[PDB]
RNA sequence: ACCGAUAGUGAACCAGUACCGUGAGGGAAAGGUGAAAAGCACCCCGGAAGGGGAGUGAAAUAGAACCUGAAACCGUGUGCUUACAAGUAGUCAGAGCCCGUUAAUGGGUGAUGGCGUGCCUUUUGUAGAAUGAACCGGCGAGUUACGAUUUGAUGCAAGGUU
RNA sequence: UAACUUGGGAGUCAGAACAUGGGUGAUAAGGUCCGUGUUCGAAAGGGAAACAGCCCAGACCACCAGCUAAGGUCCCAAAAU
RNA sequence: GACAAUGGUAGGAGAGCGUUCUAAGGGCGUUGAAGCAUGAUCGUAAGGACAUGUGGAGCGCUUAGAAGUGAGAAUGCCGGUG
């Protein structure tokens, strides 16, 4: 059985998130909450609420054990942006692109 | 009345993208570039199937001035010999015989060598 | 003659010559007006005589 | 397509020969050596694989130069540095390191491909008269007139 | 094995051997004889001036279809001049049965 | 002082081979709080 | 034998509106759930956003950015290949390894070898170090009314037409 | 195997190199201006190392067939050490 | 069919492919239309059919006619993204 969970319009770029996930994939589950809260970044406290929703639905909806339960698919994909403007020296102006992401985790047994 | 262009555009544009397949990078996603290499691919191919006929007529002679050298014979004095006997066998045949046997190639040569 | 079998005579009708609609037609970019002068201008030419 | 048989890796048997460099002109020899490495003189020659044979050369030092060109057959060289044209030798090399002078005349008669370097790494050249390659039963090879 | 000459070119064969050729004038389910031999080694060796006599092959035909389409294209640069067309060339097919008549 | 060309999709990704991050240590989960 | 949401009106919706200018005056963007609101009662993770089950429905990968949903661009997975190599990037030839088709002389990857200076416009002559083009997508240039002169086809003919 | 006439419809008026006969220049210039012919222009494919005009030669499409021009036959690289 | 000829810029002449509307005739569709994605398909070219998936209400075929009738480039205009 393969549970999942998705977080939607989360307000961080994808290129900044994808550095943490490569440290999380193809691993155990309780070998991931640890490595997450020992990584000083701002992505880490939102990939930590998103395992624990895929682990709390393999217990009440689908009835698996948390003892051996690993991570099989985690990925981030782009989203909608938010266009803004910064003024400059002369009367000119310049673009700003505040970006978003969607996050997706999959926990499986064997 | 009015005519707004529809699907004729993006049809014509992907009968080409589907021919540019195996090409590096943006030469299999972009129409303005793909179209330029599908074109040269037609003028190269046109040029190659008039040159293929010039490659393989080198191997056949490459491989006869080896076999004749074994038995004290150049290429020229071989192909001059049969000019008197009259053997009108092409190359592409002398390649595949003398690669296989020697005994026919024993008779074959000795008449070219006879008539000189 | 039954409104779905209609065929006018031979030599009567023809199709137009449309211009600047490609290479293979024989009248493409320049469209007759060969290269740059006064006769190759929008509202060119000269009053006759 | 049709009947023009190709050689591949399996249909090849490569051999080991010996040649003597006593009383011979330099390039007149190496014109005849770079073809044995290259796959001519077989009847399975194909131009996209290595069908040629192994060649051993002995007693390089007894190699002769006609006219007078042990003094004005300079071998220039450069080092990608300013003022680095090194005319390090004229014809001393016959005396010092003769085992190279025979090894550059042959590698120029061959091409400059990803392959025509490889079929020059099957050359072995000695100024002595004894070779350590006796495990391989290398035959002799007398030459063409 | 035996040599023939066939249309504009030569071929060599043995029994149980597919062999393709430029188109011929016959229907299917029928036979053909190449009245042209120029060499036959085997062991009863015979080679001479062409149309060596006493050697007329037998065979049988199987199909009368066409080849596969290639495209054709050329162009001159900085000049508005190109061309396109198509070709799909025919062939006859055979199998060999016996080596003389 | 200005880019003359476009940067391809590869040369962008051949470059980020080393643009990753690293892992903490591992003492029994317990921190390496020396 | 008129347009059908970059069209038709400057405006199908909040339009002479927001916004720009001391002023006179200039000017936009933006349509679609379903037959029916039956618009997801209830349980679980979380501070909330959002997601997983359940349940309405003919279908929720039709859940209020909701009819369809191409391309550029960004990613996860893996069948063949790549760390001695000089490349307008592909073409013809050609072994191996992995599959099995609108059933045919099959398809995908390609260790090696030969040839090979992009496209358009301007010019006696351009790979040009002469111009223009970041990439994708939509729109974007010999027409119409009156007169003339020639060629073609037709109807009546020393007559022919309003 | 071509021309002559009449009628409908166009484009062009910056030309280059090579060889040859002559002015101007300094028997200087890939000079500049006239005359007679071949090629580029609007023409690909072979040779002169690479090369718009130079020597041979004028591409309907297809084939793994064959005979000779210009130039060429020790090896790179096909053909007489 | 025994000879034959066919490189092409400016430019002239000839035969046709496709898009939207209209008229007449005959037909296909909730047992799944147009459109969209895949494919190893046929024709001398532009271009045409067949199956398989998503889609969920309107499209072809034969013959003639009428045109806001085909784009890769304008330091081209509008939007999206590198
Ligand atoms: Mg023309
Ligand atoms: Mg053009
Ligand atoms: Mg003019
Ligand atoms: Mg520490
Ligand atoms: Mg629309
Ligand atoms: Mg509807
Ligand atoms: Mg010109
Ligand atoms: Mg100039
Ligand atoms: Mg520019
Ligand atoms: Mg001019
Ligand atoms: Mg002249
Ligand atoms: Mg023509
Ligand atoms: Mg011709
Ligand atoms: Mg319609
Ligand atoms: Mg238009």
């Amino acid at each position: 059985m393969e549970a999942k969970a998705v977080a939607r319009t989360i307000r961080i770029a994808p290129r900044k998130v994808r550095l943490v996930l490569d440290l999380i994939r193809g691993k155990n589950a309780a070998e991931a909450i640890a490595i997450l809260k020992l990584t000083n970044k701002a992505s880490s406290p939102v990939i930590e609420k998103v395992l624990m929703s895929a682990l709390a639905n393999a217990e009440h909806n689908y009835d698996m054990n948390t003892d051996e339960l690993v991570v099989k698919e985690a990925y981030a994909n782009e989203g909608p942006t938010l266009k803004r403007f910064r003024p400059r020296a002369q009367g000119r102006a310049s673009a700003i692109n505040k970006r978003t992401s969607h996050i997706t985790i999959v926990v499986s047994d064997g | 009345p009015r005519v707004k262009g529809g699907t004729v555009t993006r049809a014509r544009r992907k009968k080409t993208i589907k021919l540019a397949k195996g090409y590096f990078g943006s030469k299999h996603t972009l129409y303005k570039v793909a179209k330029q290499q599908v074109m040269k691919s037609g003028q190269y191919a046109f040029r190659d199937r008039r040159q293929r006929k010039r490659d393989f007529r080198k191997l056949w002679i490459t491989r006869i001035n080896a076999a004749a050298r074994q038995h004290e014979m150049s290429y020229s004095r071989l192909m001059n010999g049969l000019k008197k006997a009259g053997i009108d066998i092409n190359r592409k045949m002398l390649s595949e015989i003398a690669i296989s046997d020697e005994k026919a190639f024993a008779q074959l040569v000795t008449k070219a060598k006879d008539a000189l | 003659m039954k409104l779905h079998e209609l065929k006018p005579a031979e030599g009567s009708r023809k199709e137009r010559n449309r211009v600047g609609r490609g290479v293979a037609t024989g009248n493409g970019k320049t469209s007759g007006r060969g290269h740059k002068g006064q006769k190759a201008r929008s509202g060119g030419g000269v009053r006759p005589g | 397509m049709r009947q023009t048989f190709m050689a591949n890796e399996s249909n090849i048997e490569r051999k080991w020969y010996v040649i003597d460099a006593e009383g011979q002109t330099l390039g007149r020899l190496s014109s005849e050596v770079a073809s044995i490495l290259r796959g001519k003189n077989k009847v399975t020659y194909t131009p996209h694989v290595d069908t040629g044979d192994y060649v051993i050369v002995i007693n390089a030092s007894k190699i002769e130069f006609t006219g007078n060109k042990e003094t004005d057959k300079v071998y220039y060289r450069h080092s990608n540095h300013p003022g680095g044209i090194k005319s390090i030798t004229a014809g001393e090399l016959r005396r010092t390191n003769p085992e190279r002078l025979i090894e550059n005349s042959i590698k120029g008669m061959l091409p400059s491909t990803r392959l025509g370097e490889k079929q020059g790494k099957k050359l072995f050249v000695y100024g002595g008269a004894e070779h350590p390659h006796a495990a391989q039963q290398p035959e002799n090879y007398e030459l063409r007139g | 094995f035996a040599i023939i000459e066939t249309g504009g070119k030569q071929i060599k064969v043995e029994e149980g051997q597919e062999i393709f050729v430029e188109k011929l004038d016959v229907n299917e389910g029928d036979t053909f004889t190449f009245d042209k031999v120029l060499f036959v080694g085997g062991d009863s060796v015979k080679v001479g001036a062409p149309t060596v006599e006493g050697a007329t092959v037998t065979a049988t035909v199987n199909k009368q279809g066409r080849g596969k389409k290639i495209t054709v294209f050329t162009y001159k640069r900085r000049k508005n001049s190109k061309r396109k067309k198509g070709h799909r060339q025919p062939y006859t097919k055979l199998t060999i049965d016996k080596i003389n008549a | 002082a200005v880019p003359k060309r476009r940067t391809s999709k590869t040369r962008k990704n051949k470059r980020r081979t080393h643009f990753k991050i690293s892992v903490p240590g591992m003492t029994e989960e317990y921190k390496l709080s020396h």
